[PDB]
DNA sequence: ATCCATATCCACCTGGTCCTACTACCAAAAGTGTATTTGGAAACTGCTCCATCAAAAGGCATGTTCAGCTGGATTCCAGCTGAACATGCCTTTTGATGGAGCAGTTTCCAAATACACTTTTGGTAGTAGGACCAGGTGGATATGGAT
DNA sequence: ATCCATATCCACCTGGTCCTACTACCAAAAGTGTATTTGGAAACTGCTCCATCAAAAGGCATGTTCAGCTGGAATCCAGCTGAACATGCCTTTTGATGGAGCAGTTTCCAAATACACTTTTGGTAGTAGGACCAGGTGGATATGGAT
């Protein structure tokens, strides 16, 4: 029996614990910290994968490519802020022509 | 000759993928981007929690430090939803 | 093991390529000097990044610049990149 | 001959803003990277994905910079980006 | 009279560029931060140096923002800053 | 209390910035910008205050909040 | 016997830098050389800053360095301004600089 | 008790400007500057050790970190002072 | 070129804010000496992938011509904003002072670490085999623009 | 409104590419149980400094009036840049090879840690003593601009 399923999570609690102590963030790491952090990570990936899946469906696709992630995060105010200093390789940009340049 | 076992987050984000869109795939490059995103958010949260502990003369990263770190880093609704998922998973884990 | 001398390769960044990049940025009309300016800009951008990259390389006592060196350089520059590692 | 000056440019905007492919030629960019890197340290080889990473980073940077530049030109009641625009953008960015 | 419009202005530019004192009155600022903070947690107190630090940071940020704003106005070949200049600045700085 | 910033105060800040003429619609704009600034930094500050289980916002809380905003401040510790 | 600072010929503390590296969780271990190198770099940087700031203090006919002198020192040196490009010195003010656009005539 | 870099900042100040004092707030800014650069170099070195799967922070990691952080002339002068200090330290 | 009205600056002075200095006290820090542990440098080498070569095809860069509309120069004036002033309201100041609460100290146990033994798992690997994405051709339909 | 010329687009296919899917091996996580260690929660509380209420004094905010000059609207045209087009080069693509140099493994030893015992130090708090500068004061002189 794993702690992930005990925490009701798909993301790995054990790996998050070890990786947590392998970076030296503090002398000690309580047992709730990796559960909480793995839960937050799983939630964020769920969110981005959801919006990106909508993106792939919008452009009648069957699998998510980096462009779909780009449209997903750039069209969500909050994800766009969280990844405001991030560059998604092969993501492209959003369609946006400043109005004064239009006919 | 016993190649370096490179660990990813790929199989987990794949599980989460089929839970939310059971018919959609993900390309290898988009997966690599997802792993980069997870390791990134991990480093930012764990870094903030570390700074909190040091700021309060503490040597333990509790789930509390993770929580207020999440509140510091994530914007608006994301923070509140993430905090709620963190509290649920912790209570369930300490429930068994 | 003789290699040719690399020089003036900034002009390989053609005026067409700079036009394309401007178009993706939504630019409609481009003055004739922009191109040289662009290259200048581009040059410094690369220089900085590449410095840090090879620094990481030199610290690892390696001779090949890895994608991870570029990713660490970019992350330090405050321009985090997803899709090549990390 | 048919379309008036400008509309083909809007077509090219919609086009390159719809896609993701890199827009600088691959081998000229690789040669530029090796020239610049050759001035920092001799005998430096590159993983191909390192040159690809540098190209993705470079084109993203330049595209964002062109967006800010366009904003500056429009702020000056013009539709033509000029070096003064790029310089104002990089200056306000703190570059 | 005695002076044409905009030379006492430059006189003030030199006056306040020479000096370091804070330019917003301290109590109205302290009231402002007390109000703004009252909406995150109630019954809060501030160390004097905390309010002072907030004022230093606020006036520094605003002065730099007025530099970039002035640059934006001059770029449109005007000498009077306008809200479009502040907004163009904050947009290029990434604050939008 | 956002109206506390008396238009001469804005004007002085702008003079230190190096401006000569100021539009009549600059003052409320500056009011808004200062408001969102103080909201962000103060929010982070009192988050640090809450994590310490205190009721007084210290100078150090403001220093940490500013530091994570990317606006590091010398002169008050840290 | 002698402080490790004297062994490296340094005014800055070697033992303290070693302890703060020890407790920063920057790594499991730190070699004996790293703290003296870090102390050396720190002492050098403070020496440069205090030098330029001292110059700025004498220029305004002043005996003691106040924050404005530090701000002038940092903002007038391209290198240190770059190093402190995202740092605000309290009570430091700005460099006297009027844009050459709204000048006389 | 509260630790500061103040007395060493003053030692270097008298070493470089013997007749020059320093106000208290300026000293506090100096201590914040030292703590800041300390955390930047130490963090850069920590990441450097992590990227290469190493457990120790040598003076070498500090050096590469300094080359990453300091601009140009500051970087070479500071590298110079540092390696000078380590060599003079190990000779005794 | 003349002159008036301020604004500016240099010299000297004086009270108090602010430094340094010097004493003592001392917990914490830093050094020393002794013993055990281990990270990672050296040496060897298996083998991934990087550099370089050739060859050939056409995608796209280059160089030119031509003219459309854009930027930048000029002129004008409506009204916006800066200058100056009288009034008088607040901010500042500083003073005393309860007492909230930050922070120092101590007790002590829930929780974290250490270690050893047992399963479970996640990569890496190869091989099979399908979905699906890219791109080529063709043939409606729209749409920018000349009429 | 008419209609030409060209771009856009939708519907399919089909070649090869790139993803999921099987079995299997398996060091290295990851779990588990035991025993041992301790960080910091709780509880008490002594001292700091934060909030508040008072009381003047004038610095500076507010509101107004009134005029200069700046922004913005309109008009004009040289010429800069976009669109199109012909030419051909040099990038892209495929494929192969030699070997640099990355990265895996073993040996070992220099350097790091662990721990106790000793010596030094920074730093905290009072308490003396002095210079440095902030803010006037005065009167010389430069400055902006209206004659
Ligand atoms: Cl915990
Ligand atoms: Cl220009
Ligand atoms: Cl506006
Ligand atoms: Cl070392
Ligand atoms: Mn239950
Ligand atoms: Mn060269
Ligand atoms: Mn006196
Ligand atoms: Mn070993
Ligand atoms: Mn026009
Ligand atoms: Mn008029
Ligand atoms: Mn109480
Ligand atoms: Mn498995
Ligand atoms: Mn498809
Ligand atoms: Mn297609
Ligand atoms: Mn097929
Ligand atoms: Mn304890
Ligand atoms: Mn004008
Ligand atoms: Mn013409
Ligand atoms: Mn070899
Ligand atoms: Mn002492
Ligand atoms: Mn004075
Ligand atoms: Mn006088
Ligand atoms: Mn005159």
């Amino acid at each position: 029996k794993t702690r992930s399923s005990r925490a009701g999570l798909q993301f790995p609690v054990g790996r998050v614990h070890r990786l947590l102590r392998k970076g030296c963030y503090a002398e000690r790491v309580g047992a709730g910290a990796p559960v909480y952090l793995a839960a937050v990570l799983e939630y964020l990936t769920a969110e981005i994968l959801e919006l990106a899946g909508n993106a792939a469906r919008d452009n009648k696709k069957t699998r998510i490519i980096p462009r779909h992630l780009q449209l997903a995060v750039r069209n969500d105010e909050e994800l766009n802020k969280l990844l405001g200093r991030v560059t998604i390789a092969q993501g492209g940009v959003l369609p946006n022509i400043q109005s004064v340049l239009l006919p | 000759r016993r190649k370096t076992r490179k660990e990813s987050y790929a199989i987990y984000v794949y599980k989460v993928l089929k839970q939310v869109h059971p018919d959609t795939g993900i390309s290898s490059k988009a997966m690599s981007i997802m792993n980069s995103f997870v390791n990134d958010v991990f480093e930012r949260i764990a870094g903030e929690a570390s700074r909190l502990a040091h700021y309060n003369k503490r040597s333990t990263i509790t789930s509390r430090e993770i929580q207020t770190a999440v509140r510091l880093l994530l914007p608006g609704e994301l923070a509140k939803h993430a905090v709620s998922e963190g509290t649920k998973a912790v209570t369930k884990y300490t429930s068994a | 093991r003789h290699r040719k001398v690399l020089r003036d390769n900034i002009q390989g960044i053609t005026k067409p390529a700079i036009r394309r990049l401007a178009r993706r940025g939504g630019v409609k009309r481009i003055s004739g000097l922009i191109y040289e300016e662009t290259r200048g800009v581009l040059k410094v951008f690369l220089e900085n990044v590449i410095r840090d990259a090879v620094t990481y390389t030199e610290h690892a006592k390696r001779k090949t610049v890895t994608a991870m060196d570029v990713v660490y350089a970019l992350k330090r520059q405050g321009r985090t990149l997803y899709g090549f590692g990390g | 001959h048919c379309y008036r000056p400008g509309t083909v440019a809007l077509r090219e905007i919609r086009r390159y803003q719809k896609s993701t492919e890199l827009l600088i030629r691959k081998l000229p960019f690789q040669r530029l990277v090796r020239e610049i890197a050759q001035d920092f340290k001799t005998d430096l080889r590159f993983q191909s994905s390192a040159v690809m990473a540098l190209q993705e980073a470079s084109e993203a940077y330049l595209v964002a910079l062109f967006e800010d530049t366009n904003l500056a030109a429009i702020h000056a009641k013009r539709v033509t980006i000029m070096p003064k625009d790029i310089q104002l953008a990089r200056r306000i960015r703190g570059e």
